[PDB]
RNA sequence: ACUAUGGUUUUUAUU
RNA sequence: GCGAAGAACCUUACCUGGUCUUGACAUCCACGGAAGUUUUCAGAGAUGAGAAUGUGCCUUCGGGAACCGUGAGACAGGUGCUGCAUGGCUGUCGUCAGCUCGUGUUGUGAAAUGUUGGGUUAAGUCCCGCAACGAGCGCAACCCUUAUCCUUUGUUGCCAGCGGUCCGGCCGGGAACUCAAAGGAGACUGCCAGUGAUAAACUGGAGGAAGGUGGGGAUGACGUCAAGUCAUCAUGGCCCUUACGACCAGGGCUACACACGUGCUACAAUGGCGCAUACAAAGAGAAGCGACCUCGCGAGAGCAAGCGGACCUCAUAAAGUGCGUCGUAGUCCGGAUUGGAGUCUGCAACUCGACUCCAUGAAGUCGGAAUCGCUAGUAAUCGUGGAUCAGAAUGCCACGGUG
């Protein structure tokens, strides 16, 4: 949502989206953004997320915009 | 403890203080942090110079403390500037330049902390200290107190227990509020264990 | 109508000016009107004795407040001055009127 | 009058009107002396005692 | 243990005119406003007088006086074997009691206002009349399961 | 308390006299978003967050006289485990009894 | 006294 | 509702990938250079490379100093473990009045004695008296404070008396009364009379700021529990030290296989609903408290006055009261976990903050034996503020209203 005028945006990741334009076919990349957002700008490289002791592979649809990276990395195992 | 403190509630109350300057909000711990550094500096190097107290004030972009002692002349030393070597320690604790004087005490063995530096060496060199009791309890009822008490603590007789051993004249009284008590804590240290001894001393009311 | 109340905060800081607010006061002019009443607040903070638990007990402790107004009673620049850049106590705040 | 509760209104009024009294007559600085209305009770509040929200109604907190 | 310093006395009522009626309006007293003592005086003085008691001087104090607490009851000790043990009702207390437990009658009928619905139990008091008269019938069949000692 | 905590409660405020001391009376002039769509000043924001292990808000004393971090009164200097024992000293500026 | 009436809690480092 | 008046990062023990090893903070033998200021690249970053630019004013072969960085050996570092090791801190029976010692007497002796007895008190409190006589610690007393008096001072307060008057504390200004301090006085069963072992002690009257512990507090005998605490420290053991130390970027500490100790609001109608209204303190306030006013249903946002608080603001206290209204019902009662939608702050509110507007109207018909608090401004019962801090308290503490 928002964020203070127009979506926040994490620059560590930002780097590659700028490189992949011009997108392929590459193994999924080490992440540690968990607040980064969805939108159709910043998106366009495979990715694996940190969850707090492992990275997870994630991947997103057309039809989802207002989520983070976070929540298709959850960070418990359960009980 | 238990059994009220002359260090407590009773010089909390009507009494004066040695500190005696203010600051403001933005740097309050720094101003507490040098008044127990320059004291904490100054009653070490005094250690064996016969001192009791160590008054503070902070003039205008200054520091000016005062020095109470019963012989100013080892305090002031060989040529009577032996002071001047101080200030260059207390001026970097407290980040402003340093004025130093100090004063004379008058009736030395009626004062807690000069009295229990006349009686700790005898613990701290094992020999018979009765009559070194006798003479300190004497010699402040001569002087000019109106009751004085002095208690050892550790390894009398040898034992495993907690107990003590005193000698005391005209009553000190703790419970009474007016009663400005004049109260040091002093310990030795021997190859048989540590041994502590406590002096009360009273003079009057108020 | 303009003031210039002093206000202390150590009540022994305000017991050495107990005559120079009325000496500078005579120095420059002659009306006196350092000493005033005002409401005193308690400036009360309360604490707990026992450093750990027993939260049964709070003891209370003041710093007051310490009030004298001194006042402006000379039109004179050379005496206005000597009274808005004014000296008579430690660990002090002045709260100048309009 | 002026200030404070009208029930504390009330109680200030008997308290000068029995010094209006006095003013009065030297009989009734006699009649008047013993009749408490110028003798100023005493309900003085206690000092709040912690750990209690209000006054003397002590919390339960005890089994365990 | 006997070191007291309550023990208050009271004096006639100045609008109910009567030592008997002292309490009648400070008994079980809630959150101070006091709005039953400036609702229940001359308000009911003719509308609890319908049937009982002499002329306005005793129509209304008859509602403490025709029904009586004469016996209370608690277990003691007798030449052998325990009992229930009765002590008979003094002129101190035999006025001053009965309309300390209509209030619960008082609140099983929907009826409005705290002085007009007690009034209400108090108007059958002045004829020995009460829902659940426990408090004073139940201790006196208590009182009568020994009536002989020692 | 850890002498690396120690060290903490005072590295904290020491880089941000470069940084925030003498910046941050205009927090809400330079410090705060003000352009939607087309910022036109136009990065300068992550500037707040280029110093390590500091920010405005990470100025945090802790507390001085004891190893607490809750429980300090910033108005005396002092921690309240301590602030009677040194208000009977009489330690403490302006701060006194009488009694309650 | 009309209270009709009654059992446990480890030996082992300690007060 | 405890340590903790706050918690994305940080805090922090717990925990997972990356990572340094004389250490983020030292001392001993040594040791490099303006303290500073900008800027680039790999990488999640720590980290590792640099690329450039600052040399004062003195002056001796010199060299200053903030802050950073180094050559050997000892070591450094540790919410790692240990209050059956020690000093300090601190709990409660209890603010209960009790605990004991020197010497004589008795007993072979551990010990007994005095402290027991007899009056009296809140009280080994005060007296009397004995083979016991004398004595310390605590008790009570100082001081804080309340009903009064002596005394001094007065705006931003209050506003009568005096002159002038936007006829108004408004301009000059002053103490009617009162707000408002800052400093001292003094109570002793003292006086009178009755009881009592005319001792001690108890009970009325005279006159009181207050009587006969005036009221309310502080203090914590000897000890018990070898009382909780190395989570403030001090500091002896037991251990870790290319690590259990120190760090970067993230899990947590606000899990859930399932159990306690309390608390609040209702189960009505001296209760709710709506409209208009009486009378309080106390407290915080320059990245603060924010008035007047506009926008939205509203959080809140905006224009923007005052200013270190007797001043302007937070901020028209609530119950109480009148005037209207609803009815004996699972109700106009009751408001709960999900649902719909915004507002604010910040590196960032899915998990993990707080406020606001809409929809639902559940469960609740007085609790299972059973259990608990309070005696006068007490029980009752209704409001108000503040610390932290970028970001909020059904808590905690304090202050009134009514009784």
């Amino acid at each position: 949502r928002s964020l203070k005028k127009g979506p926040f945006i994490d620059l560590h990741l930002l780097k590659k989206v700028e490189k992949a334009v011009e997108s392929g076919d590459k193994k999924p990349l080490r992440t540690w953004s968990r607040r980064s957002t969805i939108f159709p700008n910043m998106i366009g490289l495979t990715i694996a997320v940190h969850n707090g002791r492992q990275h997870v592979p994630v991947f997103v649809t057309d039809e989802m915009v207002g989520h983070k990276l976070g929540e298709f990395a959850p960070t418990r195992t359960y009980r | 403890g238990q059994k009220v403190h002359p260090n407590g509630i009773r010089l909390g109350i009507v009494k004066p203080w040695n500190s005696t300057w203010f600051a403001n909000t933005k740097e309050f711990a720094d101003n507490l942090d040098s008044d127990f550094k320059v004291r904490q500096y100054l009653t070490k190097e005094l250690a064996k110079a016969s001192v009791s107290r160590i008054v503070i004030e902070r003039p205008a972009k200054s520091i000016r403390v005062t020095i109470h002692t019963a012989r100013p002349g080892i305090v002031i030393g060989k040529k009577g500037e032996d002071v001047e070597k101080l200030r260059k320690v207390v001026a970097d604790i407290a980040g402003v330049p340093a004025q130093i004087n100090i004063a004379e005490v008058r009736k030395p063995e009626l004062d807690a902390k000069l009295v229990a530096d006349s009686i700790t060496s005898q613990l701290e060199r094992r020999v018979m200290f009765r009559r070194a009791m006798k003479r300190a309890v004497q010699n402040a009822m001569r002087l000019g107190a109106k009751g004085i008490k002095v208690e050892v603590s550790g390894r009398l007789g040898g034992a495993e227990i907690a107990r003590t051993e005193w000698y005391r004249e005209g009553r000190v009284p703790l419970h009474t509020l007016r009663a400005d008590i004049d109260y040091n804590t002093s310990e030795a240290h021997t190859t048989y264990g540590v041994i502590g001894v406590k002096v009360w001393i009273f003079k009057g009311e108020i | 109508r303009i003031r210039i109340r002093l206000k202390a905060f150590d009540h022994r800081l305000i017991d050495q000016a107990t005559a120079e607010i009325v000496e500078t006061a005579k120095r420059t002019g002659a009306q006196v009107r350092g000493p005033i009443p005002l409401p005193t607040r308690k400036e009360r903070f309360t604490v707990l004795i026992s450093p750990h638990v027993n939260k049964d007990a709070r003891d209370q402790y003041e710093i007051r407040t310490h009030l004298r107004l001194v006042d402006i009673v000379e039109p004179t620049e050379k005496t206005v001055d000597a009274l808005m850049r004014l000296d008579l106590a430690a660990g002090v705040d002045v709260q100048i009127s309009l | 009058v002026k200030g404070g509760g009208i029930s504390g209104q009330a109680g200030a009024i008997r308290h000068g009107i029995t010094r209006a009294l006095m003013e009065y007559d030297e009989s009734l600085r006699s009649e008047l002396r013993k009749a408490g209305f110028v003798t100023r009770d005493a309900r003085q509040v206690e000092r709040k005692k912690v750990g209690l929200r209000k006054a003397r109604r002590r919390p339960q907190f005890s089994k365990r | 243990r006997r070191r007291v310093i309550g023990q208050r006395k009271i004096l006639p009522d100045p609008k109910f005119g009567s030592e008997l009626l002292a309490k009648f309006v400070n008994i079980l007293m809630v959150d101070g406003k006091k709005s039953t003592a400036e609702s229940i005086v001359y308000s009911a003085l003719e509308t609890l007088a319908q049937r009982s008691g002499k002329s306005e001087l005793e129509a209304f104090e008859v509602a403490l006086e025709n029904v009586r607490p004469t016996v209370e009851v608690k277990s003691r000790r007798v030449g052998g074997s325990t009992y229930q043990v009765p002590v008979e009702v003094r002129p101190v207390r035999r006025n001053a009691l009965a309309m300390r437990w209509i209030v619960e009658a008082a609140r099983k009928r929907g009826d409005k206002s705290m002085a007009l619905r007690l009034a209400n139990e108090l108007s059958d008091a002045a004829e020995n009349k009460g829902t659940a008269v426990k408090k004073r019938e139940d201790v006196h069949r208590m009182a009568e399961a020994n009536k002989a000692f020692a | 308390a850890k002498q690396s905590m120690k060290a903490r409660e005072v590295k904290r405020v020491a880089l941000a006299d470069k940084y925030f001391a003498k910046r941050a009376e205009l927090k809400a002039i330079i410090s705060d978003v003000n352009a939607s769509d087309e910022d036109r000043w136009n990065a300068v924001l992550k500037l707040q967050t280029l110093p390590r292990d500091s920010s405005p808000s990470r100025q945090r004393n802790r507390c001085r006289q004891t190893g607490r971090p809750h429980g300090f009164l910033r108005k005396f200097g002092l921690s309240r485990i301590k602030v009677r024992e040194a208000a009977m000293r009489g330690e403490i500026p302006g701060l006194k009894k009488a009694s309650w």
